[PDB]
């Protein structure tokens, strides 16, 4: 991070919303009428499949860094949570996995 | 006064049963440093 | 000193400011003037100018700045229990970026101030908002994600009170429509969402939908949701449009029990239609109206899978567009350019009767009339808000105007039947 | 606080407004519309007027709305407003 | 009456997360 | 020779006006045609809020020009403003 040259982990695969939109593109394709890369439409509709997949993903993100906002508030009482820090350690233990 | 350390002392009480339905984390420990702290707040009391 | 910020910053005690300075508000717009003439000495000119439009009238403007720039009118609703009160649903702010991506904003018919009563802000863009038609002081919308969220108009809090789940089999898709439906007692917070999930949810759980169901017809093809709307009493009827232009009939219960007609007539993804809004002598469920963004609105039926008629005089890709509350033959519309169409057919059939395209094209997205539909707010995409008032003598119906409203609509089904034996007889051999 | 800071900002955006004085019991104001001095002076009257109004109300009945009274004379229209804990008073004009 | 001895509970600091999510990210 | 009456009547069918009764000079209630108790006792509570609103425009300025305060009262808001002639009774609702 700027100022942190640490390697804050953004702990997730690549999510990128142009995903949705080639889905969004495909599905307009459909609605007017034209042929187009079918191995990139089968690639769409894959992602679709797993798009809420990637929504989970990044409520993960979101939750992670709520509980690292938590974290900076309450430093001085992040000990009196250490059983949840425990099983959110044990989380991201088996999403990295 | 001795009612008011009291009250003060209910409210802390109120709070450690609050903190024990709560099953957090680190539970002596945070119990340990309550009383460390209550323990120099009664201190600077003493002094006065 | 130190002790006047805490009180400053003391949750009851600046909730008793704010609900001090929101009486402050009523008062002061109770504030009228001691000088005044109310014999109507000032409306004589207004008068030589009634008799050329006086039709329309715009009555205010709710706009601000805390949360308007950049964030468009995403959607309107009047609220039942207390019809002074509408919503302003924000788009995304890109120009406020450093602020979220949804903060709500109300449009006050009870007082004139451009401070709203109530706010909803949360970092997702609230596409449907949906008032509580059973509730008195609850507010929920639909994010850009698609995870609905709540809110109080009471409270004295912005944030999203609740969020309704969000999951794959939550509302990955943006929540296109929600509305607040069902009975007094067996209510149903049906949305939805732009893959077709019909989202049936609960108010007091948002974890769990009451009736969660994505949509798809004609072999599955995945339903995306465009036009909504509902029959009133059929909870299971509802309307549905798509971006591919196909319009079809809902299904809530049943068999079937999902996309019910097939419709397609448009040129366009359907971009504005509301019910047949109003009730009079006269019952017309079996049709409805539709537009797209193909510059034309087309009417429809129940029985009839093409469309009933065609009100294509936009010339440019419609945006809104809604049946009026009370009279049958009116039927107001709205564009990206601010097309006011305010059409009563029995009034005015080729042309509209109130046809005003916004000087300067401003962008009407979303709107919703009074409950008696006397105003009607529409509102640019910038912020710029209008709330015409309505003539009387083309807004209230006459009693007949129903019995003569079915006697157009058979003129129109005579019509009609001519242009489709022309249409039979034009084939050529 | 900052709410309460931007809602005396918008009950004095309208211009040319005298004084609106967020106030409190002890004399001095919570948030003032004019110089420290006169702010102080006039405070400390709406403290007075305060507790002048808050008996006044008690004899005329103990069980109303307390939270305000507006004064709209011909050369302030003085909107007290006091609260249980913190206090308002808005000398404004009377067109508002 | 053996007071306390409750194994020192603490969980791993989000830092020590990070360098052991770090290794593992190296390992993967 | 009945505008007295009919204004007497205006401010009394006036929406939200609880009443418009012609008090004394001194504020004592004249013109109550109703339960005397308690309309001598609402106009001597007037009185006295009328006296406490006098102090507080001395704190202010003495001689100072007044339109109506706006008392904000749950049972009946008055919107009046005293004088040391007569006492007609300005108390009608914001909401009406």
């Amino acid at each position: 991070v700027r100022g942190r040259t640490g390697n804050v982990l953004k702990l997730k695969v690549n999510f990128l919303p142009e995903i949705i939109t080639l889905s969004k593109e495909v599905r307009n394709l459909k609605w007017l009428g034209f042929r187009v890369p079918l191995a990139i439409v089968n690639k769409a509709h894959q992602a679709n499949q797993l798009y809420p997949f990637a929504i989970s993903l990044i409520e993960s993100v979101r939750t992670y860094e709520r509980t690292c906002e938590k974290v900076e508030e309450r430093n001085t009482i992040s000990l009196l949570v250490a059983g949840l820090k425990k099983e959110v350690q044990a989380l991201i233990a088996e999403g990295i996995a | 006064d001795h009612k008011t350390f009291s009250e003060i002392l209910n409210r802390v009480q109120k709070a450690v049963d609050d903190l024990n339905l709560h099953s957090y984390s680190n539970l002596p420990i945070w119990v340990n440093k309550l009383d460390m702290e209550i323990e120099r707040i009664l201190g600077v009391r003493l002094q006065a | 000193e130190e002790e006047k910020q805490q009180i400053l910053h003391s949750e009851e005690f600046l909730s008793f400011f704010d609900h001090s300075t929101r009486i402050v508000e009523r008062a002061l717009s109770e504030q009228i003037n001691i000088f005044f003439d109310y014999s109507g000495r000032d409306l004589e000119d207004k008068e030589g100018e009634i008799q050329a439009g006086a039709k329309l009238s715009l009555n205010r403007q709710f706009f601000d700045e805390r949360w308007s720039k950049h964030r468009v009118v995403s959607c309107l609703d009047w609220s039942s229990q207390y019809p002074e009160l509408l919503v302003a649903s924000y788009n995304n702010n890109e120009d406020a970026p450093h602020e979220p991506d949804g903060v709500a904003l109300v449009w006050n018919m009870k007082y004139k101030k451009t401070t709203p009563e109530y706010v909803f802000h949360c970092q997702s863009a609230v596409m449907s908002a949906t008032f509580a038609k059973f509730h008195p002081n609850l507010v929920v919308g639909g994010t850009y994600s698609g995870q609905i969220v709540l809110w109080d108009n009471r409270s004295n809090k912005r944030t999203p009170v609740q969020r309704t789940p969000l999951s794959a089999a939550a509302h990955t898709h943006p929540v296109y429509c929600v509305n607040v439906v069902g009975t007094q007692n067996a209510h149903n917070l049906i949305s939805i969402s732009t893959d077709g999930k019909i989202c049936s949810w609960s108010l007091d759980m948002l974890s769990h939908p009451q009736d969660s169901m994505e949509l798809v017809h004609k072999q599955s093809k995945a339903v995306a949701v465009t036009s909504m709307s509902f029959p009133v009493g059929d909870v299971n009827n509802f309307v549905v449009g798509s971006e591919e232009g196909s319009v079809y009939t809902a299904c809530r219960h049943g068999s079937k029990a999902g996309i019910s007609e097939m419709f397609e007539g448009h040129q366009g993804p359907i971009t504005g239609i509301h019910c047949h809004a109003a009730v009079g002598a006269v019952d017309f469920s079996h049709l409805f109206v539709t537009s797209s963004f193909d510059w034309t609105v087309k009417l429809w039926s129940t029985k009839n899978n093409k469309p009933l008629y065609s009100f294509e005089d936009n010339a440019g890709y419609v945006y809104d567009v809604m049946w009026s509350p009370t009279h049958p033959a009116l039927f107001a519309c709205v564009d990206g350019m601010g097309r006011l169409d305010l059409w009563n057919l029995n009034n005015d059939t080729e042309v509209p009767t109130a046809s005003i395209s916004v000087e300067g094209n401003p962008a009407l997205n979303r709107v919703r009339w009074t409950h008696s539909g006397r105003e009607i707010a529409v509102g640019d995409s910038e912020g710029q808000i209008v709330i015409y008032d309505v003539g009387e003598q083309i807004a209230v119906p006459r009693n007949d105007e129903w019995a003569r409203f079915g006697r157009t609509l058979a003129e129109i089904n005579a019509n009609r039947a001519d242009a489709e034996e022309e249409a039979a007889t034009r084939i050529p051999a | 606080m900052a709410e309460v800071e931007e809602t005396l900002k918008r009950l004095q955006s309208q211009k040319g407004v005298q004084g609106i004085i967020v106030v409190n019991t002890e004399g001095i104001p919570i948030k003032s519309t004019m110089d420290n001095p006169t702010t102080t002076q006039y405070a400390s009257l709406m403290h007075s007027f305060i507790l002048k109004a808050r008996s006044t109300v008690r004899d005329i009945d103990p069980q109303n709305d307390l939270t305000f009274l507006r004064i709209r004379s011909k050369k302030n229209e003085i909107m007290v407003a006091p609260d249980k804990d913190y206090f308002l008073i808005v000398i404004q004009n009377p067109t508002e | 009456r053996k007071l306390v001895h409750d194994k020192e509970l603490a969980a791993e600091d989000e830092q020590v997360f990070l360098m052991k999510q770090q290794s593992l990210l190296a390992k993967q």
